[PDB]
């Protein structure tokens, strides 16, 4: 299954972006569906994560600024950021979750600077 | 709340020898921890998860297994491609969820 | 006739959350003051209804359902809340009269070396309405292809394995957890 990611450029501090995960082989209703950030040279983070049901936890660093959304009419994924200048200046990830733990179907990176 | 260390960091190892890779969880684990390749440039892909249990597609060259406290991952082939950076993970409570902690280099 | 509370909070083996078990407690003495002097209690803790004065009060129906949870997952059994277990497991009512009761059981309940007995649900369609069980084992579906019997990929056994060790930190200790729902039964 592929996760191909979309959105992207640059944004202003202070200004607003969304990214659209289409994934083609799973449906978005029915998985773990979260989302990574890398700044570039260092490890790996949490942003959000969106449950089967009606649920979203999000991470102490994005939280009240960053909004998700699923549309089961594209069969896409959404994030809404309210951006910052430390806050997204990274490539982001969209990923599936098999047993709780393991993320498997990793999509391509887009990158969101901000300047 | 625990935190994800790992002890070797960067590394150097050749084509003929193996690579053992180590990563510690603080107050103790569960039997969940998974392990990601991630090539320079590239969207990181599941390698290990849960505990040995093998991917498909992820060749039987790799074979990490540990339990408890302690965890490693061990490469037994010669690694033609030289491979980059590695992490763990663990699944957790509400305020902290995914933790991946440190990365880690290995190189020719 | 003095209420089987002693039955229920000293069973041998509990069952895992996704299938809890459940008595209707009725026509009976209650004396809730069994539980403080014999259980040693982690998370003690009741809405709508008071410790001290829980004696003093009459219902018509005590409920009592039983089941094992990791410790860090304990407080997801409390009114609202979203989460693994209280979302697709076992969700409690907005407004709750009733009483959770938590105790450590790492010293019993922890086993050798593994503990797979205990199961939860990860995967579910949907959230359960207040009240709820499922005890289904049918293979979930991910994706518009069609899911057969077998697991393999894009398909998956809901359920998933506790681990258990003695040598485990607190969090992921084994605690069990009882509790009294309120609605003949008046303790003396």
């Amino acid at each position: 299954v592929q996760l191909v990611e979309s959105g992207g450029g640059l944004v202003q501090p202070g200004g607003s972006l969304r990214l659209s995960c289409a994934a083609s082989g799973l449906t978005v209703s029915s998985n773990y569906m979260n989302w990574v950030r890398q700044a570039p040279g260092k490890g790996l983070e949490w942003v959000s994560v969106f449950y089967p049901g009606g649920s979203t936890f999000y991470a102490d660093s994005v939280r009240g600024r960053f909004t998700i959304s699923r549309d089961n009419s594209k069969n896409t994924l959404y994030l809404q950021m309210n951006s910052l200048r430390a806050e997204d200046t990274a490539v982001y990830y969209c990923a599936r979750d098999h047993s709780g733990h393991a993320l498997d179907i990793w999509g391509q990176g887009t990158m969101v600077t901000v300047s | 709340d625990i935190q994800m260390t790992q002890s070797p960091s960067f590394l150097s190892a050749s084509v003929g020898d193996r690579v053992t890779i180590t990563c510690r969880a603080s107050q103790g684990i569960s039997s969940y921890l998974a392990w990601y390749q991630q090539k320079p440039g590239k969207a990181p892909k599941l390698l290990i998860y849960a505990a040995s249990t093998l991917q498909s597609g992820v060749p039987s060259r790799f074979s990490g297994s540990g339990s408890g406290t302690e965890f490693t991952l061990t490469i037994s082939s010669l690694q033609p491609e030289d491979f980059a950076t590695y992490y763990c993970q663990h699944l957790n409570s509400y305020p902290s969820m995914y933790t991946f902690g440190q990365g880690t280099k290995v190189d020719i | 006739n003095l209420c089987p509370f002693d039955e229920v909070f000293n069973a041998t083996r509990f069952a895992s959350v996704y299938a809890w078990n459940r008595k209707r407690i009725s026509n009976c003495v209650a004396d809730y003051s069994v539980l403080y002097n014999f259980a040693p209690f982690f998370a003690f803790k009741c809405y709508g209804v008071s410790p001290t004065k829980l004696n003093d009060l009459c219902f018509t129906n005590v409920y009592a359902d039983s089941f094992v949870i990791r410790g860090n997952e304990v407080s997801q059994i409390a009114p609202g809340q979203t989460g693994n277990i209280a979302d697709y497991n076992y969700k409690l009512p907005d407004d709750f009269t009733g009483c959770v009761i938590a105790w450590n059981s790492n010293k019993l309940d922890s086993k050798v070396g593994g503990n797979y007995n205990y199961r939860y649900r990860l995967f579910r369609k949907s959230n359960l309405k207040p009240f709820e069980r499922d005890i289904s084992t049918e293979i979930y579906q991910a994706g518009n292809k069609p899911c057969n019997g077998v697991a393999g990929v894009n398909c998956y056994f809901p359920l998933q394995s506790y681990g258990f060790r003695p040598t485990y930190g607190v969090g992921h200790q084994p605690y069990r957890v009882v509790v009294l729902s309120f609605e003949t039964v008046c303790g003396p």
